[PDB]
């Protein structure tokens, strides 16, 4: 695992070089965000669960296909599995979104991933509809602009960090795919 | 790599939990330590290299037996190693002192340095020397803050205390 | 129960639960049945964690290793080194642990059978002081031990009692008093619960152990702890000794008994229900006809070691008492 | 019981390392969010009392097919039950809260609480509509502080993911 | 493992109160007091290899019977033991200095300590000479005394710390003796 | 998949001796009690779908909550996915009921029934009140037979005590 | 696992309607020749060992390179390890009989096996001359023709499930092959 201080002391490690002036200048950005970032794992955190049930019930819901008898959620086993497999990338990908770095889940969720789907069976565009609705439920969370939940936060301005968790779920989307 | 962001993720996935309100708060601490560190570090990269000569230099304005005969003396090449070495380790108290841990110095630096240096032949008490000069010669108001010097003090101390 | 009878010596320890063996012998991986997986999966948390007790909260942590033994990722080699390393086995066995009373639990967990001399233990000691807990795991599962007992499809099983890995009869007596039948898990056995090491002093110096069993008479007992006299001055009332030199040995062997449960309720003095010192209530007894208010016996399971002629007159005493006798053996 | 301390005092344990300056940075963060949790934590011990009554007496503003057949509203007694199960809810997020991670509510709590849901067939929704309806009647200066809103939210949040 | 926040939770649980304000009072002069014990730490953490070089070098220098041969130091491998027991206690140490309790040394190290150094032939009354050395040095670097490392700290007072401390390692001088 | 057959096969070849007279008794068994558990199987398979009218029928004579707010009640779909959760039940009772033992019914249904039933938000009270419903509306000679009806009431009792 | 019943439920499964009339009556005449099946496996369990004696050495009788030196049963060792392999075959042939569906031995002995017996070197030509061996041997057994043993039965005609173990065996040797 490696947080975007290790990115920047692995990028200047291969050139046997000092931290220097521009990258720790971007990680003071980093740090002067610090708290919009911290808010924001806050907000994709909190109801977690609640975007796991309805990015899965959305995913059966547009897809009718999969609780058909055959289909990968018809069972109840099957749906237990499905519902921790779409904690297990929200879990990561809220990881991704304290490091700043995309390598925890690089690392320790991305791998072996697809390969392990393919010899299940499990659609592979399903799980992406899935990860694509996580995402717009992540960044809706993350706007405070959820119809159900509108807490009150400082207020200000995080398109950046919106297009962070993202790229996040981009990634774990075109990983399954 | 030991940091505050690695270590609380780390421990938060062997728990198989999403980032509670505790990791937040040590995360919190780690932006508010950050100034102090980064301070530190922008002064390391400024005059890295009259450290690391001051550092030899008076690495062998003790120890001068080791250019004899010889232990390690016996070119302006291994020297030069002695020089090269003093500045991977200027490297990595400037790596780790961006990081703030010593995580990147241990990993990099630290793990397995016992056996190349008995190995090799190389003793570590001068490497001490090197450090414990430059330990001793910073300035409490004089260089960045109060802060910042404890920051770099304490780098520094581990490496002498890893390698004792 | 009975060693003979039934020709069984060994169950009527308290081991004959443990004899059940998990091996998966399907190739490939499972889709849908989950039936033996889940077998198996329930057999490792009842050798890693030896039957302590988790829960659906607890469910939650190890799901991701869980769900990577149902794959062609783990072996069960490799599926108990990783509930070996997470969250729960270190909240259990290792934090609260000394390091000694821990490399004991590792073996009871990992191998099912108890370190027999202190080489093993500083080996394991030394292993993680020099790099920390993970490779202290490593190093239990990474040896030729696991490797050959298990061979890496076998869930682990308690072998210490078996004379076919060959230990020594010190680790026999040790394996009796690491394990004490199917309740008794790490948390709930008495000596062995959190923190305490289950055998020091015991585990150190290979000293045999009477083995006394489960239910049965006195299975409540545990040994009073004594120290070394003069060098690191230390108390010399509190157990009889495991030695017993002579001038009397005379009047026959030695036998080192041990008594297990001393109460003032059930001391009596031979004559039934409790007897009172005052009139009106006082039941302690008096010193020199003044009252006392100190415990008759005065911290339960004292220990005798009486000569062979001398036997049956203490064997009655115990049980004028109603202390009841834990094991016998003979010194 | 997880904490920042005992995190990170678990954590460099674990390692076999004495602590090093990640972890002081850490618990730097801990001693930066405390004054706003325990400010928090001053408040719900202050009118905990009234927290309760409106707990109650919203969930059963909810469902009142509870008090009917029965499956738990056959008494003054079983309704004394809900309200001591809030009580102890609200004492674990004081708790919490003081500690300032969500370990003793967790180990406290939540740890085996839906074999006994299932068990003495106890509806959990219930108690989240007790607890989301709290968490909905916050004020945000009109209460305590912007953090230690925040704080107070997030611990009962955790409450209902832990629930539902 | 429990720290200064972790007792007065369960003391009020046991209690089966609230936390309430009083001893939340106590614990606000513990986050007063934060900064001290952080650089206190820092202070016994740094050179702490140099106290177990100095503690155990005394003990042998005024005991001299330990590296005679016969004695528990007599043996190269004997003398590394004796090192790292020097090492582990003051690193628990390290850890009580931190949390502000003494959890994690009752618990995990105290425990079962002088059975264990009488049942390998420890001198019990050596380890308590050893422990009392690393006592006292280790307050004299914690109070900015020591003769050849005078580092500069922001001046104050610290004799609450330094009683605690104190109070920590005569635990465990009272505990191998 | 837990039957006689698969039991004695599994344990016998789990022991890695040829199948001694222990197993053979054993199936011996099965083929004894077998045509009881077909005989209700057959009659399942006749009258299922009044079975699972009556069973959802029942469950919103009593319940009427669900269909207010709305917890499962918001749409004709919500209350087929009732009727099509009997469905299943029913079939999987059916599946069991043929096997003779409770492996179908555990491996299709039964197993992760909870991380659903919780995460969803379906209250399982409701399937009790539908089978209870049904176990209670036998017949003992008139519907199947001695044999039959207890074979049936065991399957569904598994039902209720694996989601009770 | 799948028995017979197993069978009938899954393809029911798939099919998603309850079991029916048809497969019922079909598994009725399962239930009906149940006592045959059972005699039967009760014939093939006895003389067993006598089945693998014979068959083996038939093995080595007809093709006399195993036992020349560099073969694979040239080893005592060797022969040891054939002996118990002709065994476990027996065993699991038994099974499938016992559960009159083959799925016992199609997961979990036929699997793996032959790439298995590659590996070790193991003669293929050679194992499906066994199993063959062990095939015509032990349906001589079942059905009470042996030169040895003719023990007494119930009269009837089984040859129903002559036909299966004899396709259970044909599955086995088309298996290595
Ligand atoms: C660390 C990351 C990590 C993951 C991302 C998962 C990925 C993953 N999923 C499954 C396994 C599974 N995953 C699903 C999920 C699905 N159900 C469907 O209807 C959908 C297509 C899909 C959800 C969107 C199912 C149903 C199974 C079980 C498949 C089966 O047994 O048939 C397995 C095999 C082991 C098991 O059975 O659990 C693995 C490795 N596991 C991990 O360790
Ligand atoms: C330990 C836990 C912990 C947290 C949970 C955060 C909470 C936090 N957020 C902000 C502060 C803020 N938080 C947000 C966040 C956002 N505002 C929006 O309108 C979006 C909905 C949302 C996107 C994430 C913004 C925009 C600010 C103010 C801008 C800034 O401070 O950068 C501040 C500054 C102080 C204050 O506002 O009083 C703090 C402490 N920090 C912490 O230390
Ligand atoms: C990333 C960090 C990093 C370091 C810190 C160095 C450390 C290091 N130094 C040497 C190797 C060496 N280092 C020295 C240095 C010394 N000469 C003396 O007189 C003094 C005692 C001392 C300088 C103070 C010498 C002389 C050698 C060569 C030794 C030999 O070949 O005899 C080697 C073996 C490989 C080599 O020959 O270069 C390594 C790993 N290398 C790294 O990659
Ligand atoms: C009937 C036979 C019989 C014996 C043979 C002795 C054996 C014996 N010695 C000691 C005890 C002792 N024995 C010694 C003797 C030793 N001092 C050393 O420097 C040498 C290694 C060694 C003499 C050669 C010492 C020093 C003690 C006291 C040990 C202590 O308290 O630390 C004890 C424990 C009780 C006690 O303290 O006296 C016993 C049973 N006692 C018996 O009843
Ligand atoms: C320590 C934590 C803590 C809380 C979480 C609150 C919770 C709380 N709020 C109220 C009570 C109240 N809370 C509010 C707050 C407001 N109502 C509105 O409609 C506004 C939107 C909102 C301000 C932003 C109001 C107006 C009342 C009184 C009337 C009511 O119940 O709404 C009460 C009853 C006692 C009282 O009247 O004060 C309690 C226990 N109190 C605490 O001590
Ligand atoms: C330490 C934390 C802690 C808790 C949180 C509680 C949780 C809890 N509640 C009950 C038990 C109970 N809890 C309730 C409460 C309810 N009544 C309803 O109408 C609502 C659905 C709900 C309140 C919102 C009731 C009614 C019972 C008794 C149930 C019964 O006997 O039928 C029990 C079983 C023991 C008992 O009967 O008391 C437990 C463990 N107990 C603890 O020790
Ligand atoms: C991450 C690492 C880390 C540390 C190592 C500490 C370092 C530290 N110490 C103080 C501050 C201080 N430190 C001390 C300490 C003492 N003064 C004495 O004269 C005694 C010798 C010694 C006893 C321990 C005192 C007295 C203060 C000032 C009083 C106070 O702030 O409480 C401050 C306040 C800010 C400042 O002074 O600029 C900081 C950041 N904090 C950290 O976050
Ligand atoms: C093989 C067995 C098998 C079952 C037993 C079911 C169980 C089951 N039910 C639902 C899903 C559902 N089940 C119900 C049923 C309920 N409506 C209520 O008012 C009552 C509480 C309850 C009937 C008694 C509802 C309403 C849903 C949809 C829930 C929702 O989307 O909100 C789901 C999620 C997938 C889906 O939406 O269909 C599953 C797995 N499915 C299976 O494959
Ligand atoms: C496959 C499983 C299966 C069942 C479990 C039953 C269940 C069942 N029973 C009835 C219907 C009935 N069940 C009974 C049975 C009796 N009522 C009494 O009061 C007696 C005590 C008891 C006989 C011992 C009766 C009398 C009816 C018709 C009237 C009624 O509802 O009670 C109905 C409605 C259709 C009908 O009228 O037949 C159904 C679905 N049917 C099935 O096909
Ligand atoms: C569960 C099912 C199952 C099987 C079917 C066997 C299959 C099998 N056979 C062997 C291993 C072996 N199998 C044979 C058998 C042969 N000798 C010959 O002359 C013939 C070609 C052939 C008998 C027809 C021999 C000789 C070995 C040992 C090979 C060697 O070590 O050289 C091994 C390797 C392990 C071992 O040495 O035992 C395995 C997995 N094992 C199982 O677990
Ligand atoms: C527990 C052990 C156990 C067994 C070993 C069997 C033994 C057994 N076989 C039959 C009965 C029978 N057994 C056979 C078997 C055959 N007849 C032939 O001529 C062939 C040689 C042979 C092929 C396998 C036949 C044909 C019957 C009678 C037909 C039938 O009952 O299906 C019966 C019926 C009762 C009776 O005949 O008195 C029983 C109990 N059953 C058991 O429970
Ligand atoms: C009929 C079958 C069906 C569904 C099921 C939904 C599922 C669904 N939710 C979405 C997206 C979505 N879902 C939620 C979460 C959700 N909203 C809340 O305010 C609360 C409290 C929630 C949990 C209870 C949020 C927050 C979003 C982001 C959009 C928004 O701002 O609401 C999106 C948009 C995806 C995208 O942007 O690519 C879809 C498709 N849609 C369907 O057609
Ligand atoms: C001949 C066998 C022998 C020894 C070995 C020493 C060991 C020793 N060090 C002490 C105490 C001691 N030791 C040090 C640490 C030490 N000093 C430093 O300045 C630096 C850099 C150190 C590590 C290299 C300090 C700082 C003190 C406190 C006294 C002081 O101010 O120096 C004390 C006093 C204990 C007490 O106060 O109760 C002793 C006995 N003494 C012996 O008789
Ligand atoms: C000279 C090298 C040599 C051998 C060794 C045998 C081996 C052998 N046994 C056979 C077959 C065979 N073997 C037995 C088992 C055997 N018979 C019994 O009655 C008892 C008690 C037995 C174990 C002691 C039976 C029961 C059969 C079936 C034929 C029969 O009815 O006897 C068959 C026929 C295979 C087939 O049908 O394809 C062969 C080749 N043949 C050889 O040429």
């Amino acid at each position: 695992m490696l947080d975007a201080f290790s990115r920047v002391v692995v990028n200047s490690d291969s050139k046997a070089a000092y931290v220097g002036g521009s990258d720790l200048q971007s990680l003071k950005t980093f740090i002067s965000d610090g708290n919009k970032r911290l808010d924001a794992v806050n907000c994709i955190v909190s109801n977690a669960s609640c975007i796991v049930s309805d990015a899965i019930s959305g995913m059966i819901c547009e897809n009718p296909g999969l609780i058909a008898p055959g289909g990968n959620c018809y069972t109840n086993r099957r749906m237990a599995a499905c519902l921790r497999d779409g904690e297990i990338i929200l879990r990561y990908v809220s990881y991704a979104l304290l490091a700043g770095d995309s390598s925890v889940l690089d690392d320790r969720c991305l791998n072996g991933l697809k390969e392990t789907y393919i010899a299940l069976g499990v659609p592979t565009a399903s799980t992406s509809r899935a990860v694509s609705i996580m995402k717009a439920a992540s960044t809706a969370f993350i706007m405070n602009t959820a119809s159900g939940r509108k807490i009150e936060i400082a207020a200000g301005d995080c398109q950046a960090l919106q297009s962070e968790a993202a790229a996040y779920f981009d990634k774990v989307g075109s990983a399954v795919d | 790599m030991k940091s505050v962001i690695t270590t609380t993720i780390s421990a938060a996935d062997a728990a198989g939990r999403f980032p509670s309100s505790s990791d937040l708060e040590s995360i919190q601490g780690n932006i508010q330590r950050a100034s102090a560190r980064l301070e530190a570090a922008e002064k390391l990269s400024g005059n890295h290299e009259a450290v690391v000569k001051e550092a030899g230099d008076a690495c062998f304005a003790k120890y001068s037996y080791l250019k004899n005969s010889g232990e390690a003396g016996d070119s302006q090449e291994k020297i030069n190693k002695c020089y090269r070495d003093v500045d991977h380790y200027m490297r990595l108290i400037n790596y780790s002192l961006v990081v703030g841990g010593t995580g990147p110095l241990d990993e990099w630096g630290i793990a397995g340095s016992r056996e190349v240096y008995r190995t090799l032949n190389l003793p570590g008490s001068a490497y001490i020397a090197s450090f414990t000069f430059t330990r001793d010669r910073l300035c409490v108001p004089r260089d960045m803050s109060s802060q910042a010097g404890v920051e770099f003090v304490a780098a520094l101390d581990y490496v002498i205390n890893s390698l004792s | 129960l009975g060693t003979v009878l039934g020709n069984s010596s060994l169950d009527k320890l308290g081991l004959d639960k443990f004899v059940d063996r998990f091996e998966v012998n399907e190739a490939g991986r499972p889709d849908g049945f989950s039936a033996d997986y889940e077998v198996i999966i329930r057999a490792c948390y009842m050798q890693i964690f030896a039957n302590a007790y988790i829960m659906e909260s607890e469910r939650a942590e190890m799901a991701k290793a869980e769900s990577e033994f149902r794959d062609g990722r783990f072996t069960v080699k490799e599926f108990c080194r990783a509930l070996a390393k997470s969250y729960q086995y270190r909240k259990r066995f290792f934090d609260g642990r000394p390091l000694y009373g821990a490399i004991e639990l590792c073996f009871k967990h990992i191998l099912g059978r108890t370190p027999d001399g202190l080489e093993h233990y500083r080996a394991k000691s030394a292993v993680y002081d020099t790099k920390g807990y993970e490779a202290f795991i490593d190093a239990f599962f990474d040896d030729g031990e696991y490797d050959a007992f298990y061979d890496s499809y076998c869930v682990p099983f308690y072998r210490g009692h078996l004379t076919t890995s060959n230990l020594s009869m010190a680790a026999f007596t040790h394996m009796f008093q690491v394990v004490r039948g199917s309740s008794t898990s790490d948390k709930a056995n008495p000596r062995t619960m959190t923190n305490q090491i289950t055998l020091n002093q015991a585990g150190i110096q290979s000293i045999p152990l009477a083995v006394v069993a489960p239910g049965a008479d006195g299975a409540t007992f545990l040994a009073p702890d004594a120290s070394a006299g003069s060098w690191q001055t230390g108390f010399s009332g509190a157990t009889k000794a495991r030695t017993s030199h002579g001038s009397r040995q005379e009047k026959g062997k030695m036998f080192r008994i041990e008594v297990a449960n001393n109460t003032q309720y059930s001391a009596v003095g031979g004559g039934s229900g409790i007897k009172l010192q005052s009139r009106s209530g006082k039941f302690y007894k008096m010193r020199n006809m003044a009252p006392a208010k100190v415990s008759t016996f005065r911290r339960a399971n004292n220990v005798y070691l009486v000569p062979f002629d001398e036997l049956s007159a203490t064997y009655i005493k115990i049980h004028k008492n109603g202390g009841s006798i834990a094991s016998i053996t003979p010194v």
